[PDB]
């Protein structure tokens, strides 16, 4: 998928 | 190819950008709503504020809903030309000339030049209601005003007026 | 996750609730007569009009 | 206090729920939408007021919000107007997921930015909000 | 008599009125609108139209004549063209009053803090100045931190 | 001519050398003002005889005055700093 | 022969009025 | 015919390269190549030369009238190549003059 | 556009000849 | 001379391409075993937005562009062309799905 891919709080500066 | 522009595809896509570019907006201009919720409406504009928004005032039967203004995407409106007014072409073949509305036969509308003195049908998207022509007629032709210029063989005269594709003689 | 993805799904729609209208402007926004396309004081000069075809297919003089 | 609060804020959806049926029927009968754009004054001084965030999310008045973002089946779309006076509320005001759940503006949004004839700065502010009410739902 | 003949009737100032420029009026006043940074067409003479030194802003060349007006060096005052920016910037003169102002009034309902129901807003709109009435206005709003809902009935404010 | 000078012209009482000193002697200027708006925004092609102010859009009051170049330069800079200087030729009160 | 006057008074043609320089005195 | 071809823009369009005179020069010896179609080429202007002295007293469609009968004829009693014709436009300017043809 | 090269940097195009056979002469369909 | 490969997005030079094959891609396009053909179809020099990419694991960059399975290199935002019809349906018939990375796809 593309759409769940959005970046979170836990994902890399 | 044997065909006079057969294909009119593209070629009205160029109409409808340039139609749509080529329309300019001025406070009290009289304009007419083509989609939304107040379509079929008339109304003058108030304010215009950058290029996308208008304020327009809109006219009805109802005293309190002609105190209102309403902000009106320039997109869904077109200009409302009432016979027996001055107007001054934009752009086009006839461009700078003024005259009085005569016909308005919706798209395309009729007036009386002011320059030529004869009517000229011009689209109505070509057209801004200027009151006054004040048009300059330098950079053009090859006569100043007031010229002595020689007509034929044997003939002279007086450039007494001067316009941009004729001129007024006085022998 | 699959309940949060319904969850997705119920809070923001799959856009059939809408698709119907998006597809109506797309239909309203897509549309060649010559009186339309350029001015009549540029036909008449091009002999682009009627009239010029109704002189050109009379068999008299012009 | 809270409660005439309440009141309040319920007769104003009533109020707006029959203004939007309203412009809808006379829309049918072919006269333009004019109650809206009367209480438009009303709605937006209303919304404008912060302390009533509260009991709008308790009544939830998101959902008449939505109607009146509802397009109309004429495929016609709603005053400008109208439009930027919800969308600078909504931003002025903290939407939850429960209180999107409860009105289900999440598909008018949608809608609003798929559309074309929308402003492209109003199809800005929809993909911001919507990425901000996504965002809680992943962390 | 060292100047051409004109209709006008000739008549002196007796007043001189100030005030600002409103966008309607920069925007009714110009000739032109001036969206190209390039000052040179191709370099090789005759300026680039809607540029900085468009010939309808005005001739400063003995041989050439304003496209506007029509008169030679001697004779045009000039004239002004626009430019329409993409967003809205501060008068770097003004900057201190917009501050004032802003502290004057409420930055969400577009309302002065306070009402005429207070004796002191009272007195300090009476003063004709409006410098003086400014300064009284701005010496009384500057304390009022909140915009009222209600009248201290309601005003109008949001809260 | 400077500033001192013009004081001392005050002091004797001298209007006319004055005026003739700051304007005949110097830069000597006509320009047209709108009679509504009050500014200098006309346009005038004197030998066509054809005057227009075209925001108030008016052809009819309009008037020509006698002022000196750097006073039409220090309005015009006035004006490109957004100041409307408006000129008008009658009191109000 | 002819000379080409421009007047005030004659706003029918702008001023210009043509007549032969026989017809007129200097001022 | 040499004076008013110097100043027309298909002239000019012709010899975009050449002085105001060298297009003088070119008129008149097209002038002297052939008069009926330089007279053919002013179009419009034509009807502005000194044709008669009292020109001036006939209404200008009975002006236009007399000259386009006269080209009429003296085109007709010349005759038109229409292969140069339909090749060369210079000399298609006399075949809306042809007996039973027209613009 | 009669043709697109795949290369994508250059492509053959329909064009009115400027010649004088023998500062650019007038475009007009080419006289063989 | 550098091209960027239209499936994987690897950006690499076209004779490296040739000669040794796009490390990636190898599996389904064959590039090493291939000529020129399909260099130059399944690999563009026009390109835009270079990306260097470490940690292909726990970059979220390398997930948004779908290259987390892939070797860690130059690669590219966007890639001027499409994949051929014929190499779509190839692809479909390894049971791969192609989504183009010329971004006119979304
Ligand atoms: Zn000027
Ligand atoms: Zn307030
Ligand atoms: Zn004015
Ligand atoms: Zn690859």
């Amino acid at each position: 998928p593309q759409r769940l891919l959005i970046p979170t709080v836990d994902d890399p500066g | 190819e044997e065909s006079t522009t057969i294909d009119l595809s593209t070629i009205a896509d160029s109409l409808k950008e340039t139609a749509k570019n080529l329309v300019s907006f001025q406070p009290g201009d009289n304009v007419e709503i083509i989609n939304g919720e107040l379509n079929h409406l008339t109304g003058t504009v108030s304010s215009v504020n950058q290029s996308t928004i208008v304020s327009v005032r809109l006219h009805s039967d109802d005293d309190t809903i002609n105190s209102e203004t309403v902000e009106i995407p320039t997109s869904d409106l077109r200009k409302i030309f009432n016979v027996g007014d001055h107007v001054r072409v934009i752009h086009g073949k006839h461009t700078d000339d003024t005259g009085l509305i005569v016909e308005v036969n919706g798209d395309k509308v009729e007036f009386i030049s002011n320059q030529t003195k004869r009517t000229v049908i011009v689209f109505s998207n070509y057209l801004i209601k200027s009151t006054d022509s004040t048009v300059s007629i330098n950079e053009s032709g090859r006569f100043e005003l007031h010229d002595l210029v020689q007509v034929n063989s044997d003939l002279v005269g007086i450039v007494i007026r001067a316009q941009k594709d004729s001129f007024d003689v006085l022998c | 996750q699959g309940e949060q993805y319904q969850e997705i799904i119920e809070i923001f729609g799959d856009g059939t609730d809408y698709q119907w209208t998006l597809d109506a402007e797309e239909e309203m926004e897509q549309p060649t007569s010559l009186a339309d396309v350029f001015e009549p004081s540029e036909l008449k000069e091009k002999m682009l009009t009627d009239e010029d075809n109704v002189i050109r297919v009379t068999d008299l003089p012009e | 206090l809270e409660q005439m609060q309440d009141e309040l804020i319920q007769q104003l959806k009533l109020q707006m729920e029959e203004s939007a049926i309203r412009d809808a029927n006379n829309i049918e009968q072919g006269k333009p939408a004019i109650f809206k754009l009367k209480l438009l004054p009303k709605v937006k001084d209303i919304l404008l007021r912060a302390n009533l965030a509260d009991s709008i999310l308790d009544n939830n008045l998101l959902a008449s919000v939505r109607l009146w973002l509802e397009p109309l089946p004429d495929a016609s779309l709603p005053a400008y107007q109208i439009q930027k006076v919800l969308f600078d509320a909504i931003k002025s005001l903290p939407i939850k997921t429960s209180h999107l759940r409860e009105s289900g503006l999440g598909k008018v949004m949608v809608f609003y930015q798929k559309s074309k004839r929308v402003e492209p700065n109003l199809k800005r502010t929809a993909e911001k909000l919507i990425s901000d009410w996504t965002r809680p739902i992943m962390g | 008599s060292q100047f051409p003949y004109s209709s006008a009737p000739l008549r002196s100032v007796k007043e001189v009125q100030f005030g600002l420029l409103s966008p309607e009026e920069i925007r009714a006043i110009s000739v032109v609108k001036i969206e190209y940074p390039e000052i040179m067409d191709e370099s090789r003479q005759r300026p680039r139209e809607g540029g900085l030194n468009d010939p309808k802003l005005g001739s400063i060349d003995r041989n050439f004549k304003c496209q506007t007006c029509g008169e030679g060096m001697a004779e045009c005052p000039g004239h002004f063209g626009h430019m329409e920016l993409a967003k809205p910037v501060f008068h770097i003169g003004f900057i201190p009053k917009i501050k004032k102002v802003c502290e004057c009034i409420c930055m969400n309902c577009g309302k002065l803090l306070l009402d005429e129901t207070n004796p002191t807003m009272a007195q300090a709109i009476r003063i004709r100045d409006p410098k003086k009435r400014f300064n009284a206005v701005w010496q009384l709003c500057k304390t009022k931190m909140v915009c009222e809902a209600d009248a201290p009935v309601s005003r109008g404010g949001c809260g | 001519f400077g500033e001192m000078e013009r004081d001392c012209m005050i002091a004797h009482g001298a209007a006319g050398f004055l005026k003739e000193r700051l304007m005949e002697a110097s830069d000597a200027f006509r320009v047209h003002v709108c009679g509504i708006c009050g500014l200098m925004s006309v346009i005038a092609n004197l030998k066509k005889n054809q005057f227009e102010c075209r925001s108030c859009k008016n052809k009819t009051n309009i008037y020509q005055l006698h002022i000196p170049y750097a006073a039409k330069l220090l309005f015009q800079e006035l004006m490109a700093m957004n100041i409307a200087p408006r000129l008008y030729t009658e009191r109000s009160g | 022969n002819f000379l080409f006057l421009r007047s005030r008074e004659i706003v029918e043609n702008q001023g210009v009025f043509v007549t032969s320089s026989n017809r007129v005195k200097t001022i | 015919t040499a004076r008013l071809y110097q100043h027309s823009s298909k002239s000019s369009a012709e010899y975009p390269n050449r002085p105001q005179l060298a297009k003088y020069c070119i008129g008149l010896a097209k002038y002297i190549q052939s008069p009926l179609l330089e007279y053919l080429a002013l179009d419009e202007s034509m009807y502005s030369l000194h044709i008669h002295k009292h020109q001036n007293l006939l209404p200008r469609e009975k002006l236009i009238d007399a000259v386009q009968t006269s080209i009429v004829d003296i085109v007709n009693l010349v005759g038109v190549d229409i292969n140069e014709a339909v090749r060369a436009p210079y000399h298609a300017l006399a075949l809306p003059y042809v007996c039973g043809l027209g613009p | 556009v009669d043709e697109v090269l795949e290369n994508g940097l250059e492509a053959r195009l329909k064009l009115v000849p400027r010649l004088d056979y023998g500062f650019r002469p007038a475009q007009r369909l080419f006289s063989e | 001379r550098e091209r960027a490969c239209m499936l994987c997005g690897i950006v690499l030079p076209g004779r490296v391409f040739m000669q040794n094959g796009c490390p990636n891609c190898d599996s389904v396009l064959n590039l090493r075993d291939s000529d020129q053909a399909t260099v130059n179809e399944c690999t563009s020099s026009s390109f835009e937005g270079l990306v260097a990419v470490g940690d292909n694991e726990h970059s979220w960059v390398a997930k948004w562009l779908r290259v987390d399975r892939f070797q860690p290199g130059l690669y590219a935002v966007r890639v001027d062309g499409r994949l051929p019809s014929d190499i779509v349906a190839a692809l479909e018939q390894y049971g791969v799905y192609y989504r183009p990375r010329d971004g006119s796809v979304i």
